[PDB]
């Protein structure tokens, strides 16, 4: 019995009214869980049968549907509530992320060559940051001698903070030693809602 | 208070059959199903075991079929899972939960997690210990944004976690960020870590990141230098 | 046996034994004299085996005990199943 959820990701504010969608491929009545779950923590369950409600629950939570759909409803949105969402019968759901909405904010967008001790150890990364900036969607490419690279470049991302709502992005391209000295200038080039036109970071090997 | 309590992880080398405890106490053991679930870093939950209150029916996810195996000692009040034939992928954390099996007066197994653990981490790797290497990196011309200039530390090739970076002997907190950790084909660890300052102040400020590696007592201190 | 009627689903098709034979009905129980009570009570309703939508029980090798649901809701095509049921009882309990 596969289960699937609607939508991924969802933006709201204080005071919000927000639903949840769990479709299920064949009809199972009211066998079926509402779980919550925030960063680094352990899962909570919230709707029983998608009817009940577990004591100690908030009441401005509740669910409903029935056979291959379900709904979960919130009438009010605290701030403790932005966190993922499951609906499980057999398995679990694909996750659903309640999440703040907020203005758009601009990137800003840093490159920085690798150093001089990691060319001792035989190593180059090449590292670009794209610092507060909302929302998360943003494309990042990389060129090496004006060519695009793909495949030697990997991504960290931070979660949003809590003083400006903003988000972070680090990516550091990998490369030899020999084939950093091989080539000259290097660029990352950054495009975002944000954004006019595309940004582009570029130094030049010394 | 139902009280529950997980013990038996850590890290491990592929090939190693494994031995997990469970401790349950505060309600009636004897009359309550038992499951074991798994989350891999940055995925979602997966059921993995389930054993009722009588010990004699199990059963498993067909991802650990035939390699994990749960019993319960109903008079030491404790849960064992057996785990073999290790692979990276089962790297996870692991929680067993006690269900509900009542529910407005019908008893079976719902499938319901009521209480649940802090949760274990179990990590399947050959990697043996390896400190850390830091390295600085500076403000330039192209780092510098309206006033507002850019530096950091990359701590690459250690293993295992966790590492912890501080700034200014802790005094510098804000504008500092941590990125996650990401893992590398080599069997080794890899982050950067960054702050940002007003630019006016870079030749009047010393900017030093401390690396902590508590698992090879590492601490190593790199000032950054435009 | 106590019998109830309520809004909860204990037993899905997909998981246990759909008994549409008087044979098959051995694989609900381990008492002989339970399955005759519950094909006398059956009978008595006036449920015909080869001709209704099935009911639902649970087969004998589980720890767990005895139970067995009927769908008797009053939507759809069931509805008009509910009628017959519904009229078995009230020609049993003097009351319903
Ligand atoms: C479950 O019920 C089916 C249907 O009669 C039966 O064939 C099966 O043997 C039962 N399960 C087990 C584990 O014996």
């Amino acid at each position: 019995i596969q289960m699937t959820q609607s939508p991924s990701t969802l933006s709201a504010s204080v005071g919000d009214r927000v639903t949840i969608t769990c479709r299920a491929s064949q009809s199972i009545d009211n066998w079926l869980a509402w779980y919550q779950q925030k960063p680094g923590k352990a899962p909570k369950l919230l709707i029983y049968t998608a009817s009940r409600l577990e004591s100690g629950v908030p009441s401005r939570f509740s669910g409903s549907g029935s056979g291959t759909e379900f709904t979960l409803t919130i009438s009010s949105l605290q701030p403790d509530d932005f966190a993922t969402y499951y609906c499980q019968h057999r398995t679990f759901g694909q996750g659903t992320k309640v999440e703040i909405k907020r203005t758009v904010a601009a990137p800003s967008v840093f490159i920085f060559p690798p150093s001089d001790e990691q060319l001792k150890s035989g190593t180059a990364s090449v590292v670009c940051l794209l610092n507060n900036f909302y929302p998360r969607e943003a494309k990042v490419q990389w060129k090496v001698d004006n060519a695009l690279q793909s495949g030697n470049s990997q991504e960290s991302v931070t979660e949003q903070d809590s003083k400006d709502s903003t988000y972070s992005l680090s990516s550091t391209l990998t490369l030899s030693k020999a084939d950093y000295e091989k080539h000259k200038v290097y660029a990352c080039e950054v495009t975002h809602q944000g954004l006019s036109s595309p940004v582009t970071k570029s130094f030049n090997r010394g | 208070q139902v009280q529950l309590v997980e013990s038996g992880g850590g890290v491990v080398q592929p090939g190693r059959s494994l031995r997990l405890s469970c401790a349950a106490s505060g309600f009636t053991f004897s009359s309550s199903a038992m499951h074991w679930v798994r989350q891999a870093p940055g995925k979602g939950l997966e059921w993995v075991a389930v054993i009722w209150s009588d010990g004699s029916n199990e059963n498993y996810a067909d991802s650990v079929k035939g390699r994990f195996t749960i019993s319960r000692d109903n008079s030491k009040n404790t849960l064992y899972l057996q785990m073999s034939s290790l692979r990276a992928e089962d790297t996870a954390v692991y929680y067993c939960a006690t269900d509900k099996t009542y529910v407005s007066g019908y008893t079976s197994t719902w499938y319901y997690f009521n209480y649940w653990g802090q949760g274990t981490l179990v990590t399947v790797s050959g990697a043996s210990t390896k400190g850390p290497s830091v390295f600085p990196l500076a403000p330039s011309s192209k780092s510098t944004s309206g006033g507002t200039a850019a530096l950091g530390c990359l701590v690459k090739d250690y293993f295992p976690e966790p590492v912890t970076v501080s700034w200014n002997s802790g005094a510098l907190t804000s504008g500092v960020h941590t990125f996650p950790a990401v893992l590398q084909s080599s069997g080794l660890y890899s982050l950067s870590s960054v702050v940002t300052v007003p630019s006016s102040s870079l030749g009047t400020q010393t900017y030093i990141c401390n690396v902590n590696h508590k698992p090879s007592n590492t601490k190593v201190d790199k000032r950054v230098e435009p | 046996f106590k019998i109830s009627f309520d809004d909860i689903a204990v037993l899905l098709p997909e998981y246990d034994v759909i008994i549409q034979h008087p044979a098959d009905m051995s694989w609900c129980s381990k008492s002989d004299d339970q399955i005759w009570l519950s094909q006398w009570f059956m009978n008595a309703v006036g449920h015909d085996w080869y001709l209704d939508p099935p009911f639902l029980c649970r087969n004998r090798t589980k720890t767990e005990g005895f139970i067995f649901q009927v769908n008797t809701s009053k939507t759809g095509i069931n509805e008009n199943y509910a009628k017959k049921f519904k009229t078995g009882m009230h020609h049993l309990y003097r009351e319903y």
